[PDB]
């Protein structure tokens, strides 16, 4: 009696799979009947039923309206949806101008924390006052009467963890952040770099808890006035846009500007003036007491012997930065591979530190011309 | 007070229902109007025609079919969702004694004060023969409001 | 004058040439020389006055009011004042 | 008893009749699909819809089509749209943008490690850089050490250099993508950084291709600009090389080998524990 | 050749108000009237079809809703059959597309006297209705 029933139960797996494919294909034909619709921003208002919306293709047209939309949201500064044939307003959408995914992706996955940035504790509280303090309790600045600092400058020798300060805040505060590299906005067609900058600050009025960073700007942060220079107007006007949002009458106060650079001398002296970057946070080379904490950070996940002394590499370290200390633990791992050792010999740790000391040979000291 | 504004589409429709129905023997043609009465200016954007029969010698006998009320509602909601029943109109200027009984039929369907519209098919008057009355608490009295013509490119053109 | 009534190309007046004829500059970048509508007048407009043009033929239709569109049109006051001269 | 077994047999018969109607609808879909899809950039993924931007700079609004899924769609994605109705008929062919101009894809060269001698001291340095982390990556995770991100090889000109790089692209039998430093300088602003960004953007999908860069003397100069001697056009290419190899890359499958002539002129910040580790002479 | 098609004054304002309300979607509605031989088409009253997002396709015609509304019109004094339908084309002139012709072919087997009217409530605001 159950012989024929078992053959019918096995067919039920195929029937349920076809039933999902019957409505999926049927919904595809219904989607093909819908055509495209233009998108434009409302400029002015001519009549009640007649508005002027600038098309995305670059010309302008006088479009219509219908009874399916609210005329209150059709005012100026609102991006609407036009028609590709009749050229009439269809729907109403929020303003989105080039939502670049690379700048909006902050890598929300937690990796570096306040423990891995250790040794900078003296300079860590500098960012907490210009970031954590105004966002958590903005009323403190109103009691004394001081204005909340907008821009913050990060400069110093490379490899000291200035970039790690950007990743440590994203994994703790949790606010929406935007990574803005210097070479990502330099795309040029016609006045493109000046428009992209206005696109990043356009999200400041939408999402209030936002802080826009800047990654190692050696180019568009300088002054470089115009003499010759093979038509630099795109980079020249790029500097004018970064000095606009932090200057003109537009008021935000919830947006902080974190600018990182390898040296203040390559930055526009006008940008260094107060009113744009209020506080300049310097990240110099850690002291002898600050280096010892760094060795324990990189070797925390490294398997080695139970007896360990990192005070030897403290004196061995001369002019090293937070990054070069990581290379000492990386190079020491290959010394035990030739001897077939899972745990790294503490004596081999000093071999890599002495090796890294001969890797530089180039500069390594900036003093008089660095603030 | 409030104001009454009617598009010529509704005025011409109420005047054309007398010849098409071929109403004779001194009878009336009753129909329903649609619009929005919530604002201070009542705007009638739609009108219809319903069969109505009432005895002349007996004013206590009246019949109105409610299927046309439910059929036009399901028809309009599938076309214009902004139109609701604000009242009804009559075929002549002279008021009868059945205005109070007809007001009790639409009081359940209408969500606002029923609007009494009066349209003269003979046009024996001067100017605008169309009259608009509003039934309020007196038992009940009819307050008249001035009737105008809607100015729009969907009608006057 | 009401023939068009439909989406129109935004033009800009340049210089007068002939009676009921003028040169215009469309936002598309291509300048055209068309005839001024009979119900309009050359004195009712300005040398920089912005007008409207036909969709296809780009002929003059209606003269827009003396205001233009760049960014927001800049009415100039929205929550602008903060501090004073003192 | 017979009623329960009769409804199940007739159910498959009704599905077979409707199956021919779906096959006819699939033929209509194939007929509605025409070769040109053009290109459209998807800037956004209440209802579910998608906002597309064509390469002609025309922004078109279209509802979600059943040919794609909202979870598969991502912002900054190039797909096809109909020329007339402006609807997406095509998915993403596992690549965004393109290789632009210079891209080198080679299966394997004819050079091996047996064609030279006396260089075994420097060869072992390359074995511990781009070779061992490929197979032994599971072993390095146990020790808790990060794989090396690259090594700088300069020496005097005419010794080793591009020759040893050919042996690394052969015995390893992996993908090789060549990126030349002097080819990264273009007259258009942003084109120099686009070549660097598009090179490492594919390096994740193209496997650890071990990008090799030769003649680095063109990149790494900074100094300062006063009056004449116009600069900073090349510096924008360097900033993309520095930022791409720090924040968003250089973890496991991202490795870069650099070969220059003289180290007297270069960027002191270019050498870092996150980019160039071993110093090979 | 040329043919004179008579349309009642009440049908003009109904077809104008229906198509002008919604600017997009290209709405549609039926008509009623009589004929004189083959050289005269008379239109008395018009009917309003329900709205659909398909833009006048073969699926936008509901025979169930059409059959129920015509039974109520016969009791209101309408004895005339369906003489055709009207289709709005905002922003364009008077012309038939590939979809409008294919949709028009479906009603040839039902009533061969059906008339497809192209009305433009947008450009008809100049005082001369283009239809």
């Amino acid at each position: 009696h159950r012989r024929y029933d078992d053959q019918l139960k096995q067919r039920r797996q195929n029937i349920r799979d076809l039933e999902k494919l019957y409505d999926k294909t049927e919904n595809d034909i219904k989607a093909l009947q819908s055509i495209g619709q233009l998108i434009g921003e409302v400029m002015k208002e001519l009549s009640e039923e007649k508005y002027i919306v600038k098309a995305s293709s670059g010309p302008r047209y006088i479009v219509g309206v219908r009874n399916s939309v609210d005329r209150s949201k059709l005012k100026k500064g609102v991006r609407v949806t036009l028609d590709i044939t009749t050229l009439t307003i269809m729907r109403i959408l929020p303003r989105e101008t080039d939502p670049l995914v690379y700048n909006m992706t902050s890598f929300e996955q937690g990796e570096i924390t306040f423990d891995g940035i250790g040794g900078l504790t003296e300079q860590i509280r500098e960012l907490r006052e210009v970031i954590e303090l105004p966002l958590k309790n903005p009323e403190i600045f109103q009691r004394v009467g001081i204005k909340p600092p907008k821009g913050v400058l990060l400069y110093g020798p490379p490899g000291t963890g200035k970039t790690l300060l950007a990743k440590a805040v994203a994994a703790t505060i949790g606010a929406n952040f935007i990574f803005s590299p210097a070479s990502g906005i330099v795309d040029k067609y016609i006045g493109e770099s000046a428009r992209i900058i206005r696109e990043m600050f356009a999200y400041a009025k939408e999402h209030e808890p936002c802080i826009i960073f800047m990654d190692e700007v050696d180019a568009i942060g300088g002054r470089r006035f115009s003499e010759g220079t093979s038509a630099d107007r795109e980079i020249q006007r790029t500097l004018m846009e970064l000095l606009t949002q932090m200057d003109g009458f537009d008021n935000l106060g919830q947006t902080k500007i974190i600018m990182a650079t390898n040296r203040p001398d390559t930055l526009d002296p006008a940008l260094l003036r107060p009113g744009r970057l209020d506080r300049k946070v310097e990240i110099p080379l850690p002291n002898e007491a600050g280096r010892l904490e760094i060795f324990k950070i990189h070797t925390a996940k490294v398997k080695k012997t139970g007896e360990f002394d990192f005070e030897a590499a403290v004196k061995m370290s001369d002019g090293f930065n937070g990054a070069d200390i990581r290379n000492c633990a990386t190079e020491a791992g290959f010394f035990a591979i030739r001897d077939d050792r899972d745990h790294i010999n503490p004596d081999d740790l000093m071999k890599a530190v002495r090796k890294v000391a001969e890797v530089k040979k180039l500069e390594g000291t900036i003093e008089y011309q660095k603030l | 007070h409030e104001k009454v504004t009617i598009a010529p589409l509704v005025l011409l429709s109420a005047l054309d229902h007398y010849e098409r129905t071929q109403t004779k023997e001194n009878k009336r043609c009753v129909g329903v109007i649609l619009g929005d009465a919530n604002s201070s200016t009542i705007r009638v954007t739609n009108s219809f025609a319903l069969p109505f029969e009432e005895d002349e010698k007996n004013s206590d006998v009246w019949f109105l079919d409610h299927n046309y009320i439910e059929n036009m509602n399901e028809m309009c909601k599938k076309i214009n969702a902004k139109e609701k029943l604000i009242g009804w109109y009559h075929s002549g200027p002279k008021l009868r004694a059945s205005d109070l009984k007809i007001n009790e039929l639409f009081k359940k369907y209408t969500q606002n004060n029923p609007l009494l519209l009066i349209v003269d098919v003979k046009q024996q008057g001067v100017g605008l023969p169309t009259d608009a009355y509003v039934a309020i608490e007196q038992e009940k009295t009819f307050l008249h409001l001035p009737c105008t013509i809607e100015a729009e490119e969907a009608e006057e053109i | 004058k009401r023939i068009q009534s439909v989406p129109l190309v935004i033009g800009q007046f340049l210089e007068p040439i002939d009676q009921n004829t003028g040169i215009v500059s469309s936002t598309t970048g291509m300048s055209y020389v068309v005839r001024i509508l009979s119900t309009l007048d050359r004195e009712l407009l300005k040398p920089s006055m912005s007008v409207a043009l036909h969709r296809h033929s780009n002929a003059l239709v209606d003269i827009l009011p003396p205001d233009s569109d760049s960014s927001i049109s800049v009415m100039g006051e929205n929550e602008k004042p903060d501090v004073t001269y003192a | 008893i017979r009623i329960f077994r009769s409804e199940l047999q007739r159910l498959s018969h009704e599905n077979n009749v409707m199956l021919e109607k779906i096959k006819d609808n699939k033929e209509k879909i194939k007929n509605n699909r025409q070769l040109p899809y053009l290109v459209a950039n998807v800037v956004e993924v209440v209802g579910k819809a998608a906002v597309v931007k064509t390469s002609s700079r025309q922004t078109v609004f279209l509802p979600m089509v059943g040919l794609v899924d909202p979870d598969k769609l991502k912002p900054n994605d190039l797909v096809g749209v109909n020329k007339d109705s402006y609807l997406i008929l095509d998915t993403l062919p596992s690549e965004f943008d393109s290789r632009v101009k210079a891209m080198e894809v080679d299966e394997k060269p004819t050079e091996t490690y047996s064609d030279v001698g006396g260089l075994d001291k420097q060869i072992e340095e390359l074995v511990e850089a781009i070779v061992l982390p490929m197979k032994r990556a599971d072993k390095f995770k146990d020790m808790g050490i990060r794989a090396p991100k690259g090594a700088l090889m300069y020496g005097p000109p005419g010794t080793g250099k591009t020759l040893l790089a050919r042996a690394c692209a052969a015995q390893t039998n992996a993908t090789f993508l060549k990126l030349a430093a002097p080819q990264l300088v273009q007259m258009y602003i942003g084109e120099g950084a686009k070549l660097v960004r598009d090179a490492f953007a594919l390096a994740k999908e193209k496997a650890p291709t071990i990008i090799f860069i030769d003649e680095l003397d063109a990149i790494g100069t900074k100094r300062f600009d006063s009056e004449k001697s116009g600069d900073r056009e090349v510096q924008r290419t360097m900033l993309e090389l520095l930022n791409q190899l720090d924040g968003f890359s250089s973890d496991d499958r991202v490795k870069v080998l650099a070969a220059t002539n003289r180290v007297d002129v270069l960027d002191p910040a270019l050498l870092r524990s996150g980019r160039l580790d071993r110093k090979i002479e | 050749t040329k043919e004179t098609v008579y349309i009642s004054s009440i049908a003009l304002l109904k077809m104008l108000k229906h198509g002008r309300a919604g600017v997009p979607m290209e709405v549609m509605g039926l008509m009623l009237g009589e004929f004189v031989d083959d050289y005269t088409v008379n239109v008395v009253d018009v009917f309003a079809m329900p709205q659909s997002g398909t833009g006048v396709s073969v699926e936008a015609v509901d025979d169930v809703f059409q059959a129920k509304m015509m039974d109520m019109l016969k009791q209101t004094g309408r004895d005339q059959m369906v003489v055709g339908w009207y289709h709005s084309h905002p922003g364009f002139g008077c012309w038939l597309s590939s979809v409008d012709v294919n949709t028009q072919k479906s009603f040839e087997q039902l009533n061969s006297r059906a008339v497809a009217v192209v009305v433009d409530p947008i450009q008809s605001v100049k005082g001369k209705v283009v239809i």
